[PDB]
């Protein structure tokens, strides 16, 4: 059944599972036409497919050519997502295939279930959590590879950098959730927090800065400050 | 015009014959039903006065033999039996008619309701859904489960309706996942009509039989089957034009006959709103949409 606060610990057990977020697959800019009508122009997108235990991110880049000549693109996007997740699973050795796939939006359930009929032993689950994976395109290196792509492409990342050398996957996911929640509520402020000190750099093979343990506590506090504020600045409190 | 005699009526019971019904008192001098129209299947059904639990009954066709009803005090129900001695049977019936101890099948001459509800229903197909090969008639009751219900527990006492499942490999061609799930024409026309039922008359017969078991016995798996067979057509973009016109007539008469006070349990809001207002066939069921909107506007 659904994944929620009550069964949150299950994410970090030893059953392989993947989150799938489809919120950045079909992306458009809306603009005026010469005749004064409105039109959309698609831009490149991505499927965000994440193992929360290991940090392994399978970023399938969705090039705009996949939408050419197609109708009802928001519906097609869900089916394209399910086609690509199904292809990913079939590409993995049996012992690496997930036992569960958790979709962040319930509209992905039927598309994924139909594409995975061959895998009756993989559970497709929704979640009651409002996980902030849509903000993945605020991570500069991820946005960069998506926008530069000229063809369909799969790129593999560890979204935890090397954190698992020092913290648990439970703590790693909590840190990722705080960073993504910050970036989604106030991207400019969040990014100022992360880069302000020019002496802390991002390694070439990493996504986030090389904070010491103590600096991560400060950073996380600052992210905790931003989110509670914006929640005032929004509701006036 | 054929006759189904009763040996006796030892327990108070409401007896149904097709869409008609009448009350029989405990040990009343009742000896059966005469003037039953030849050419149609029929159903004779029962609800005891003490135990409204378990409506039950028998599907039969008088052309296939001489049938009678006899109460069994051990098993506690009215049983249908076949009489093989045709002279004993005619002699029994003639005596009961002379003494006027039979109710007359009370068909109004203008009235085509039963024909319209059973147009495509054949006794030979009933007997493949309800497997009990030693008898020419078929028993159904409120509790019997369907084969598909048993997959999600006695196989001998099941309703072997054709399994329909929209999220199944039979329903979904590899490489056509989105296409076949959003437009079920492949599954309707190739898998079910050409492959399993052979023609639309057999499909309609099973649909009509499922509705009638849902209505007369409150059989829940039958109701599920009826709605699944409607939804499979309504969710197909490509349906022969004669099938759509006939489906509209079938459903019209089913909705017309449904007891007004059972509509809450026997009609699935989601299927009907989808079929009448969202599906490919939203504009193809004019008669059905008009009677639904005038008789059950609350459901919609
Ligand atoms: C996504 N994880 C579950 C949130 C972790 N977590 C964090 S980072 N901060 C904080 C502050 C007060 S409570 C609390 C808390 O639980």
């Amino acid at each position: 059944g659904a994944m929620n606060s009550s069964n949150y610990a299950e994410l970090f057990n030893n059953d392989i599972k993947l989150f799938v977020d489809d919120t950045n697959v079909y992306r458009v800019t809306v603009h005026k036409t010469f005749e004064g009508n409105v039109a959309t122009k698609a831009i490149n997108g991505c499927i965000f497919t994440l193992n929360p235990k290991t940090g392994h991110l399978f970023l399938k880049i969705i090039h705009t050519s996949v939408w050419a000549g197609q109708k009802r693109l928001s519906q097609l996007a869900k089916w394209k997502t399910a086609e690509e997740v199904s292809a990913l699973v079939r590409s993995l050795p049996k012992e690496e295939q997930p036992k569960q796939i958790i979709v962040t939006r319930k509209a992905m359930l039927d598309p994924l279930e139909v594409h995975m009929l061959d895998f009756p032993n993989i559970a497709i689950r929704p979640t009651e959590l409002r996980l902030p994976f849509s903000a993945a395109m605020s991570i500069d290196k991820l946005s960069d590879v998506v926008m530069k792509a000229t063809e369909p492409q799969m790129v593999l990342f560890n979204i935890y950098d090397d954190w698992l050398d020092r913290i648990s996957s439970y703590t790693a996911f909590s840190r990722l959730t705080l960073l993504l929640r910050a970036l989604k509520t106030n991207e400019e402020s969040a990014k100022m927090i992360l880069l302000s000190d020019p002496t802390i750099t991002i390694k070439s093979y990493h996504l986030w800065p090389s904070f010491t343990d103590e600096q991560w506590i400060t950073i996380e506090s600052q992210m905790r400050d931003l989110i509670l504020t914006e929640y005032g600045r929004k509701y006036n409190v | 015009m054929n006759t189904v005699p009763f040996t006796s009526a030892p327990i108070e019971v409401t007896i149904g014959i097709d869409q008609y019904s009448f009350n029989v008192k405990e040990n009343q001098p009742f000896h059966g039903i005469k003037d039953i129209p030849i050419g149609h299947v029929h159903v004779i059904h029962f609800q005891h006065a003490d135990n409204s639990s378990m409506r039950y009954g028998y599907w039969f066709d008088c052309r296939m033999g001489n049938f009678y009803i006899q109460y069994d005090p051990k098993d506690g129900l009215y049983k249908m039996m076949e009489e093989r001695d045709g002279a004993k049977f005619e002699n029994i019936v003639h005596n009961f008619k002379e003494r006027q101890m039979m109710v007359s099948y009370p068909k109004i001459d203008e009235d085509d309701t039963w024909y319209n509800l059973t147009e495509f229903v054949q006794m030979d197909k009933i007997r493949k859904i309800v497997r009990k090969d030693e008898n020419q008639f078929s028993y159904v009751d409120s509790s019997m489960t369907t084969v598909q219900e048993n997959e999600l527990s006695d196989p001998a006492h099941s309703l072997n309706y054709t399994v329909i499942n929209f999220k199944s490999r039979e329903a979904i061609r590899p490489g056509h996942e989105m296409e076949d799930f959003l437009d079920k024409s492949y599954y309707l026309n190739t898998v079910m009509l050409q492959g399993i039922f052979k023609n639309s008359s057999n499909y309609f017969g099973e649909l009509q039989f499922a509705f009638l078991n849902a209505m007369f016995f409150g059989n829940y798996g039958s109701s599920l089957q009826w709605h699944a067979m409607i939804e499979l057509i309504c969710s197909s973009a490509t349906v022969p034009k004669h099938m759509l016109d006939k489906l509209d007539e079938i459903l019209y008469y089913q909705i017309k006959t449904l007891p007004e006070q059972y509509s809450d349990i026997l009609l699935n809001e989601r299927v009907w709103n989808i079929c009448l207002y969202s599906s490919f066939q939203k504009n193809s069921l004019h008669n059905t949409e008009k009677i639904m909107e005038n008789k059950y506007p609350e459901l919609l």
